[PDB]
DNA sequence: AAAAAAA
DNA sequence: AAAAAA
């Protein structure tokens, strides 16, 4: 029914927040998601502490955090969810120890812990995934006050390592600009920045977005889209009879990765660096892919936050 | 505010959206 | 009537694939010179470990891949290609012993060891040929992630380093990049990223390029070009009587407001005709006549 | 828009 | 084409 990935996510959810984990709510899920990678990730109270290689104002805070109760049964989490007296069962259980790796537990042989470890992975891919949905789902009505020029907004969204090690090819953040900078292996992923990720409603549930969702304009947006981006882009919905708050995808875009525009010089020709700058930028078009066949829109030229704040006003 | 719009979908990067002309 | 070249090349495919071996796929032919070529350079499993001057992370690596089984008779390689029970032996008799130099051939005198020295550099030459050629037929609508500017995109193919080793004027990637950072004599072989590398399925028989000669679109464009080439290299194929996604060649490329004006010069069957570039490589190009 | 590595 | 040879 599920595959491994959103079993695992679901069955987590479940033991850790009870009959109070909303499963249509994305702003829950993103909180499940969001406490479920810090516990996997170690970053709670009473946790081990990260002292491997830590310097000694780190180990400060590594030592506070285990010295620091950790979370009681029934306490509030986000807005509407809610821990179980079981929690402590399942991080116990299901999180594997601090520092483990898959190379140690293939070595062990136990299919179990290997099982454990799986699961553990895809769990953590699957929480950065809703994360990085939530990110730009964030800033479609906030900006962030880091990016102030082009510079910045190309390493967006900013997430912490773990996330950027989960999914490196759609976390941007400090991670994402060392991994530019320094040696590309076979291995280097390029940050995706409007990569199509599913609402997380739809992402926990294995759904892909597709054309006909019944989803809100911000949802959708965050889906295919980031705060800064251009805001032709809300041509992919259409509100539904009535207006009321969801509306309908009409189609999605093209080209949303792998956009490259490089001619290199070659049988006496000479090398360009970009071919559309080889020029009014406004008449620039995207292609939106719908049910009927692609048609080429014009660019807005203006920010998709801009857009939702005239379209609010 | 930030006027920024960023590349994508194989659009081209504004700087600033108002200066745009 | 083979070249010692290709004769070698056919010899080991058939010696370690079987009738497995097709000769008119370039996708099998690709695949059967990844395995040869991994092959003599000790980097399948259960061979010689590179633990000369390997640091802690690289000699773990050595060790444990010489400790892993080798491949076994069966095996699937690739998606057409099954290994036989006589690949062992091609492997112990033909592969010369890990870091076995020329110098220690020669000064030996054994002619059997000299040919086999020989033909096991050959081999490499050819694998190396066919793995450069398919790299342009993966760019042609798949970029590296590596290559996001001029600077990084002209340094394509990244291949790894006993690729340039035994081809250092066709293969690019990080060792060429330090060649071109260091010292240059004689010996340095400038790279020629549009150098014409016959397909494989040519290639492996000696058929050189020529026009007339039935190809599909992506063949010669990968045979001639890469994908972040000028688009207009694709007026060097002309489809057929119903396409079919089979053409034939039209003319060879020579030198393998007034930017977009420049033209290239095409080898046709009357004579050199000067032709105006596109503008738009050919990645972007087969993107977006693909519907 | 699979899996194996892994401040 | 022969030689060299992270």
């Amino acid at each position: 029914e599920l595959p491994r990935n959103l079993e695992v996510f679901n069955e987590a959810c479940g033991h850790v927040f009870g009959s109070s984990f909303n499963r249509e709510d994305n702003s829950v899920i993103s909180d499940a998601a969001a406490f479920l990678f810090k516990m996997h990730t170690h970053s709670l109270d009473g946790q081990e502490a990260k002292v491997l290689r830590a310097s000694e104002k780190k180990r400060e805070r590594e030592n506070a955090k285990k010295s620091r109760k950790a979370p009681e049964a029934g306490m509030r989490v986000g807005r509407s969810l809610i821990l179980t007296s079981r929690w402590t069962e399942y991080c116990a259980t299901c999180v594997p120890a601090l520092g483990s790796k898959m190379k140690v537990i293939k070595a062990s042989g136990d299919a179990a812990m290997i099982q454990m470890m799986k699961d553990h992975n895809s769990l953590l891919r699957v929480c950065v995934r809703i994360e990085v949905w939530k990110a730009r789902y964030v800033s479609l009505v906030a900006l962030d006050e880091r990016i102030q020029t082009l510079e910045d907004a190309q390493w967006f969204p900013y997430l912490s390592g773990d996330s950027y090690r989960a999914c490196p090819g759609l976390v941007g953040g400090y991670f994402a600009k060392k991994a530019a900078a320094g040696e590309r292996g076979k291995n280097y992923k390029k940050l995706n920045q409007t990569a199509i990720i599913p609402p997380p409603r739809f992402l926990i549930i294995g759904h892909r977005l597709q054309i006909g969702d019944q989803v809100t304009l911000r949802e959708l947006l965050a889906s295919i889209a980031w705060g800064l981006c251009d805001g032709v882009l809300a041509e992919c919905w259409s509100p539904s009879q009535g207006d009321g708050s969801i509306g309908v995808v009409v189609g999605l875009p093209l080209q949303a990765t792998g956009s490259c525009f490089l001619v290199v010089a070659s049988h006496g020709l000479s090398a360009i660096a970009d071919s559309r700058i080889e020029t009014n930028l406004l008449e620039e078009c995207i292609a939106i892919q719908k049910q009927d066949g692609v048609i080429k829109c014009k660019r807005s030229g203006k920010s998709l936050y801009h857009c939702l704040k005239e379209t609010a006003g | 505010s930030c006027f920024l719009v960023v590349a994508s979908h194989g659009l081209s990067a504004i700087a600033d959206s108002r200066i745009e002309g």
